[PDB]
């Protein structure tokens, strides 16, 4: 009846184990207040958009596409925002992320209903979770891996902060 | 507090000079810190 | 199949009417009555589908009683007010009698008429029950296609100032 | 038989710990002469007041909307620059809000006619963050003990501020005696 | 009209006339004002109850 | 038998109303609990409230940056206001009300922005800290905690 | 000056107007006199009881509203 | 039973659903003192005078009359530049139209806002008469909320609705 | 401006009363050496009319010929801050006050002695009624209209006709 990760403290009453990364790890009792479901959902979100940042700043960092070095010039990372505000890309952006988060209200609300795994959006167009074993496996793997871009993520902007060199260049000078 | 001196503070001469002298009172401190009122001003 | 996987089926969108894939996230349906929003549906690509022709017709050819725009929006702006409101008030003798008089969400399907059919079929096209199903699918795909296709057209000559075959060639970009 | 906040002072009638935050502290016998529902609905409506109104205190000087007319960083300069408009709509919308979160029962004849309406309980749960039971309690002792803490803070730093003519935190940056 | 009744009265010179009393004893004798009133104001001679007759007193 | 503040009318002797709903537990997201009709709820409930907030959010973006945007000849786009946008057939009103009357960022010197904070109107953020610590300040910042300091060593 | 002699003329009018209406609509009978006609239009009063009634008649009352229509011409 | 615009409130008395622009609206109980009928009446009268009132603020900008294209196309300066004349005769046929009300109101029992003026015969349809019975109060009660606007807005600024907006003068 | 007459602002009758006012306060301060109590007092009331000459000077007040300010009450928005409003205030405040008075009168009946109640007021109950006067005209409107305001003629005394 105890936490698994933190042996001194109690098992929390929203948490079961079913879902991928359940390790009873809620001291705080954030799950007492919020339900379980908009958690995850919030959990899932927060994740992948962090493993795209994380990915992006990475390659951005490797190489650029065509024509963003005329228009951007030698503007990197966060830098680059307000310029691709004044520009039009990143309105089209938050145009369409806008109209597919629409869909993704309701799906939260679908979820907060009870009819929908939090962040079950059922985009396998690959079909690579054929077996549930290897679905579960997948889920654990996508849960960590979200968690620890969120965490890369944000040592990579707030490094870039400190000294505007970028995750690979930080790397490559001192 | 004794309940029968309440009731007797509960009086209507005693609860009037009250309530006047605290209205007077009002009107009192708002003519000293805000004198000379003869309009609303715009 | 359904259009949405992540979402149940809308119950009210049951499958009867052509082009349903079970497209209804907001959930109109749930609100209003399914017969309007077909009529609705049916008109607006209607419209667009005229407005698509006349895009790219009017960019080409011009009658002479009237003198064409650089572009087939500022086509609109070039014509007699007299003009446009004679063909407002045709359009509005239109809407009163293909309606029966009966203009509004309460009175427009009373009698049990048929969400889009308003009984104006000339030169036959309407026999056969097989053929009539497959050019109900076709008619709402193709005004769905031409409303997304319409909205592009006009606000992309809006922004280039230039119509539609003239932008598909000496094409620019934005700078 | 003794009140446990004041030990030397006989515990107040009607005060038995069901309530939150319920010490047995009223020395001057206001629940013996006034219904505890009233008290703790207008005790919770000062606190939570004054809960935005610290919250305020402190935001409001590290952040600011754009303008020229939300650019002064004390509180009593911010309540004159900004517009007056939007104060007098400011009002309205509280008038509003009292006007129907207490669902047109807002005298001391007419609020709690309804048997099922509870001191403090207009129905406010926008996330629905209080669908737990074992945390009701605990939820409104925190609740009232905010309000509290935020209603002795908030005096403290309105008088500081008509004493120092200083925003909060730059007058415990840049201290003056008296 | 009974015991313990509230009955208004339409006798015009009367000070309670329209007015709200209780009936306080009914007598059965053949007495021209028989119905007892006993009314919660007093009247100018501080009196508080009349006797009335019965088409001067109507139930409420 | 009548305690002061009650708020029962039948305790200070006012016109009770008798009828007095239950209250139901039901919530809604941007809405409050209490009485409502028979389908209220499951037309107007978290799901509905969510998905208008959204759509709403969602027409914000071209609602905010309105305007007429035309293509110039180096291929910059020039925004001019849709109160020039005029019309054939109206008569004598040929500026008529439009997508800008109802939303004039521009009369207030506001800079509008698809998230609604623009460039021209950022949020401001200033450190009160002056760049300066809590305690041994040697220079224009003499804190709370330097003045209890000095006023032990005197 | 002409504004408030004026409003003052104003009370003075309604107030002695007071007087006459209310002496002439309650001449015929008042709830401390309801048999007042039978007395006639002058009598000194209904004696001390039911708490008194000095001044009761319609004459009274022209009586008193002689001195507000002196004050009234004044 | 509980009224269905404001739901923590019971239902008035006096309103029923069978009369058009019925919403279970009274929080101040107006039904439960005077008489409902004539303030059906009323409130179609109030209703209609402000569609007239909200289409004729708004009409002029557009075009005028070509005896009265000189007129302003401010609404309370046309008001006095109109004489005395034309003012009396727009008196005169308003009270031709009242005699009828007049009429139907004081002496009959007509259902309210019935002067007997339905030549298209619209209503013969009974779902149709239902919506444009229900849509006449729901507009006029919109114009009434609309004029009222209009009326202060050009007390404020002195210049019609339209002119108004497209100049953008919003503040006073 | 209004009925011929001027704002005091630039009336030079009203400049005339405000320098004869200082004259008349210096020509006192003038016996009193400075520094001494009477001296600052005097000042004091040198200042406060100086204030107030000053404010009724640029609050657009009318002025006749006598040096006074005359106040318009026709209904004219320009000078609605000299009657219309603080007559509304009256008005808000007389309005509560009879409201509440009234309904301590309605909890007075239903007392078991009434008349003790009108004597020896039941202060929390009092307290609670003064409370509730902030909201009294629509409370009243719908005692208006609910026949709890009113009472019928056929229930109230009359004398004998
Ligand atoms: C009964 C059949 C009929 C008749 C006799 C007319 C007659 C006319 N139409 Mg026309 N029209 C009709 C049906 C008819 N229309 C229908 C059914 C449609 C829709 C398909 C149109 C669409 C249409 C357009 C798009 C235009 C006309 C125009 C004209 C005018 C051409 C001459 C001109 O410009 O000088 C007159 C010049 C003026 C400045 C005078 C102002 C125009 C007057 C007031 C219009 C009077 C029309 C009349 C009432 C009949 C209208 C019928 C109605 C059902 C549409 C002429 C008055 C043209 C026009 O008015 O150009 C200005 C024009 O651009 N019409
Ligand atoms: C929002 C990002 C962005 C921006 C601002 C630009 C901007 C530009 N691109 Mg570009 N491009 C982009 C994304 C972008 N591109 C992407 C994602 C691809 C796909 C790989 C390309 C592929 C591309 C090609 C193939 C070419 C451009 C070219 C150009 C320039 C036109 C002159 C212009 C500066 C042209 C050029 O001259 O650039 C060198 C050109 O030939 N772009
Ligand atoms: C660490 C990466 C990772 C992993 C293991 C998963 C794993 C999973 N996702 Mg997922 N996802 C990710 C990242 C990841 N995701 C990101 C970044 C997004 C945002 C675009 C999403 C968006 C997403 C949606 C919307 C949905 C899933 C679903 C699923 C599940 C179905 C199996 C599947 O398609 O996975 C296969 C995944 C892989 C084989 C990972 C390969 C990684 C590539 C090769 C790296 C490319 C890097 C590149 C340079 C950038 C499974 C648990 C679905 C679900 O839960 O319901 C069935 C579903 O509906 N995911
Ligand atoms: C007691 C509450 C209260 C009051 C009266 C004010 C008053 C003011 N604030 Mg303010 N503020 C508050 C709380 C409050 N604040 C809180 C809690 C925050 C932190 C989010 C802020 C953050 C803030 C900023 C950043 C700025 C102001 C500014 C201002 C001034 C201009 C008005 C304006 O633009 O509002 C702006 C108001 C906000 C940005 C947020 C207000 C949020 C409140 C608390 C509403 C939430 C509760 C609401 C009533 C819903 C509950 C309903 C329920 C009870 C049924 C004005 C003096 C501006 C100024 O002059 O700068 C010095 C400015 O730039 N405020
Ligand atoms: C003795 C009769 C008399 C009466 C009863 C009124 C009554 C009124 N006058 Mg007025 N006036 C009078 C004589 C009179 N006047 C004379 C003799 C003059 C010439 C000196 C004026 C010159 C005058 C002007 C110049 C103005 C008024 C205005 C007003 C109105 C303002 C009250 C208000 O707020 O309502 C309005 C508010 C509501 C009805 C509801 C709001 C809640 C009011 C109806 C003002 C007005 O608005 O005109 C109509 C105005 O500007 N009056
Ligand atoms: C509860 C308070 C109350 C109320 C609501 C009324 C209501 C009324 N009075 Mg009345 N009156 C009262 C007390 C009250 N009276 C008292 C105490 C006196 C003795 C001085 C009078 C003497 C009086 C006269 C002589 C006349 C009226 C008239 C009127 C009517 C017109 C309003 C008016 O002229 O007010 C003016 C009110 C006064 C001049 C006296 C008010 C005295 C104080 C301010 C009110 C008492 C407040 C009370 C102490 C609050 C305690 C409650 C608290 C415990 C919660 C109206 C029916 C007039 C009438 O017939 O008009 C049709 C009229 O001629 N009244
Ligand atoms: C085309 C029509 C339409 C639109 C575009 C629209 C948009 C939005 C937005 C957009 C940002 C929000 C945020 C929002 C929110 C709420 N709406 Mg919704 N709404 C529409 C229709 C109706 C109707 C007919 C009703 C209704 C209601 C509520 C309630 C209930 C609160 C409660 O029940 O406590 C809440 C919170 C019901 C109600 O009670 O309204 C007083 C009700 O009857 N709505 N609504
Ligand atoms: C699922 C969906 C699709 C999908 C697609 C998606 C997009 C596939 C891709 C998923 C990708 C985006 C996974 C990315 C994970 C990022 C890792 C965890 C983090 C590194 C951050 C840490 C280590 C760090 C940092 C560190 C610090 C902080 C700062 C630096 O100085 C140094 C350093 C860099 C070392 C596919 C096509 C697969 C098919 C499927 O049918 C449907
Ligand atoms: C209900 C719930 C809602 C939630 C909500 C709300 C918004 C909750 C968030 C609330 C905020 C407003 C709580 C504010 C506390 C302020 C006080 C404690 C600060 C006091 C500092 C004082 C004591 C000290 C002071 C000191 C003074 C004296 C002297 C100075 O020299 C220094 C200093 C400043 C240090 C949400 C929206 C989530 C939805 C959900 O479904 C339901
Ligand atoms: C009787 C009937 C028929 C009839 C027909 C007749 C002619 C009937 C005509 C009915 C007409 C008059 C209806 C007009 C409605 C206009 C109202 C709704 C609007 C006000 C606008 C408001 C919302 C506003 C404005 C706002 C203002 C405040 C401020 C601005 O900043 C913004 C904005 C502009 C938005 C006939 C005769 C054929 C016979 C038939 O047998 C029966
Ligand atoms: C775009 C843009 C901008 C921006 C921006 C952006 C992109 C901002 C991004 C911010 C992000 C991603 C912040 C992440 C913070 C993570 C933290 C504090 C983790 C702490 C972990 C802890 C304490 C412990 C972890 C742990 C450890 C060690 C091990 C055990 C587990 C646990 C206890 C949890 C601006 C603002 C510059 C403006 C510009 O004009 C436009
Ligand atoms: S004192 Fe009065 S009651 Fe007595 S005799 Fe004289 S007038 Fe009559």
């Amino acid at each position: 009846a105890m936490s698994d990760s933190v042996p001194f403290l109690k098992q929390p009453e929203a948490l079961d184990g079913s879902m991928a990364g359940d390790v009873g790890f809620d001291p705080l009792g954030f799950s007492s207040i919020g339900d379980i479901n908009f958690l995850r959902e919030a959990e899932l979100k927060h994740g992948r958009i962090a493993m795209l940042a994380a990915a992006g700043s990475i390659a951005q960092d490797i190489f650029t596409f065509p024509g963003v070095s005329k228009v951007v010039g030698t503007a990197k990372m966060t830098g680059v925002h307000d310029i691709l505000v004044k520009q039009g890309a990143m309105g089209q952006l938050l145009l369409w992320l806008s109209f597919l988060e629409v869909f993704g209200t309701i799906a939260l609300l679908e979820t907060l209903d009870g009819k929908r795994a939090p962040g079950d959006f059922k985009f396998d167009p690959l079909n690579f979770s054929k077996n549930p074993e290897t679905f579960k496996r997948y889920q654990l793997a996508e849960i960590k891996n979200g968690r620890l871009a969120m965490m890369g993520v944000g040592g990579m902007v707030h490094g870039y902060f400190i000294t505007g060199k970028g995750p690979l260049e930080l790397l490559g000078n001192f | 507090m004794d309940s029968n001196f309440l009731k007797y503070l509960s009086t209507a001469p005693v609860l009037f000079t009250v309530w006047l002298s605290f209205t007077a009172s009002f009107i009192i401190e708002a003519n000293r810190f805000f004198p000379d009122m003869l309009y609303f001003p715009m | 199949d359904n259009a949405m996987p992540f979402l149940e089926g809308p119950p009210k969108l049951d499958g009867s009417l052509a082009g349903d894939v079970g497209f209804d996230p907001v959930g109109f349906s749930n609100y209003f009555d399914i017969r309007w929003l077909r009529e609705a549906e049916l008109k607006h690509g209607r419209v667009c589908m005229l407005g698509v022709t006349g895009l790219l017709v009017q960019e080409a050819i011009c009658l002479p009683q009237f003198a064409n725009g650089k572009t087939p929006v500022d086509d609109f702006f070039v014509v007699p007010a007299a003009g446009l409101w004679q063909v407002f008030f045709t359009i509005g003798a239109v809407e009163f009698f293909s309606n029966g008089f009966k203009l509004t969400p309460g009175d427009m399907f009373s009698e049990g008429r048929e969400a889009g059919d308003l009984g104006f079929d000339p030169l036959g096209c309407g026999k056969n029950p097989d053929a009539l199903a497959r050019r109900r699918l076709v008619e709402v795909k193709n005004g769905r296609l031409a409303m997304i296709a319409f909205g592009g057209m006009l606000h992309q000559q809006l922004l280039t100032g230039q119509g539609t075959l003239e932008q598909l060639a000496n094409f620019k970009a934005i700078n | 038989a003794k009140s446990k906040a004041v030990p030397f002072l006989s515990q107040p009638e009607a005060l038995d710990g069901s309530m939150a935050g319920d010490v047995g502290f009223d020395p001057f016998g206001f629940s013996s002469n006034f219904d505890l529902k009233w008290l703790r609905e207008a005790e919770l409506k000062h606190g939570r007041i004054c809960m935005l109104a610290a919250t305020g205190c402190l935001v409001q000087e590290v952040v600011h909307l754009p303008g020229e007319a939300f650019s002064q960083k004390m509180a009593l300069n911010a309540w004159a620059a900004a517009p007056r408009g939007g104060m007098i709509s400011i009002l309205v919308a509280i008038g509003l809000i009292e006007l129907i979160s207490n669902r047109f029962a807002l005298t001391a004849t007419d609020m709690f006619a309804n048997p099922n309406r509870v001191p403090g309980d207009l129905g406010f749960d926008p996330l629905s963050l209080g669908g737990n039971g074992a945390n009701r309690a605990r939820m409104e002792l925190a609740e009232i003990t905010h309000g509290r803490a935020a209603m002795m803070g908030f005096s403290g730093m309105v008088h500081q501020m008509l004493v120092s003519k200083q925003a909060p935190i730059e007058q415990l940056m840049h201290f003056k005696a008296v | 009209v009974k015991r313990g009744s509230k009955v208004r009265i339409l006798r015009k010179e009367s000070y309670w006339y329209q007015d709200i009393g209780t009936v306080a004893t009914i007598d059965t004798s053949g007495i021209r004002y028989p119905v007892v009133v006993r009314f919660e104001k007093v009247s100018y001679s501080g009196v508080n109850t009349n006797n009335f007759s019965l088409d001067e007193v109507v139930e409420v | 038998a009548a305690v002061g503040f009650s708020g029962v009318p039948s305790q200070f002797g006012r016109p009770e109303s008798g009828v007095y709903p239950a209250e139901p537990s039901e919530q809604t997201f941007l809405g409050m609990r209490g009485p409502r009709a028979p389908g209220h709820r499951e037309n107007f409930g978290g799901k509905h409230t969510a998905t208008m907030l959204a759509i709403a959010a969602l027409l914000w973006q071209p609602v905010s940056e309105a305007g007429m945007y035309r293509m110039q000849g180096d291929g910059s786009l020039t925004k001019t206001s849709f109160n020039e946008f005029e019309v054939p057939g109206f008569g004598n009103a040929k500026k008529v009300p439009t997508i800008e009357s109802l939303f004039p960022f521009s009369s207030k010197g506001f800079d509008a922005s698809p998230v609604l904070f623009g460039k021209n109107s950022m949020i401001v953020v200033e450190d009160p800290r002056d760049g300066c610590g809590a305690y041994a300040n040697s220079g224009s910042c003499h804190t709370f905690l330097d003045e209890i300091g000095d006023a032990l060593k005197a | 000056g002409d504004f408030l002699i004026h409003h003052a003329i104003a009370l003075a009018l309604h107030t002695t107007t007071l007087i006459l209406v209310k002496g002439a609509l309650d001449a015929r009978g008042s709830k401390l006199m309801p048999d007042k006609k039978d007395f006639g239009y002058s009598f000194p009063c209904d004696g001390p009881g039911r708490g008194g009634t000095c001044d009761i008649s319609a004459w009274d009352a022209f009586y008193l509203s002689m001195f507000w229509m002196l004050n009234t011409i004044g | 039973e509980m009224s269905e615009a404001i739901p923590f409130l019971p239902k008035p008395a006096n309103i029923d659903a069978s009369m058009p622009g019925y919403s279970g609206f009274d929080p101040l109980g107006f039904s439960d003192y005077y008489n409902v009928k004539w303030m059906q009446e009323a409130e179609i009268k109030h209703g209609r005078i402000c569609m007239l009132a909200a289409l004729g603020m708004m009409f002029p900008e557009f075009g005028t009359l070509p005896q009265f294209s000189s007129f302003s196309t401010n609404p309370l300066e046309a008001f006095y530049q109109v004489g005395p004349a034309g003012w009396g005769q727009i008196l005169l046929f308003i009270g031709v139209l009242e005699s009828f009300s007049y009429e139907k109101v004081f002496y009959g029992d007509s259902a309210p806002g019935d002067l007997g003026f339905d030549p298209l015969r619209m209503s013969s349809n009974a779902a149709s008469a239902k919506h444009y019975a229900r849509a006449e109060v729901m507009n006029g009660r919109l114009a009434m909320i609309g004029f009222s606007g209009m009326l202060h807005h050009a007390i404020l600024t002195k210049q019609g609705p339209i002119t108004q907006i497209v100049e953008q003068n919003f503040v006073p | 401006d209004v009925a011929g007459l001027t704002p005091c602002g630039e009336s030079k009758e009203f400049a005339r009363r405000l320098d004869g006012s200082v004259k008349k306060l210096q020509t006192r301060l003038k016996k009193y050496e400075a520094g001494t109590p009477p001296a600052l007092a005097l000042q004091k009331q040198i200042d406060k009319t100086k204030n107030r000459f000053d404010r009724y000077g640029k609050a657009g007040l009318l002025c006749g010929t006598d040096g006074l300010p005359h106040l318009i009450a026709d209904g004219r928005w320009s000078h609605s801050g000299e009657f219309v409003i603080p007559g509304l205030f009256f008005l808000y405040v007389a309005g509560w006050i009879g409201w509440v008075g009234r309904s301590y009168v309605l909890f007075a009946r239903t007392a078991d002695k009434p008349t003790e109640k009108e004597i020896i007021i039941d202060v929390p109950v009092a307290l609670s009624f003064v409370s509730t006067g902030f909201i009294w005209p629509f409370s009243a409107f719908k005692e208006f209209t609910s026949g709890n305001l009113i009472v019928p003629a056929d229930e109230i005394t009359v004398s004998p006709r």
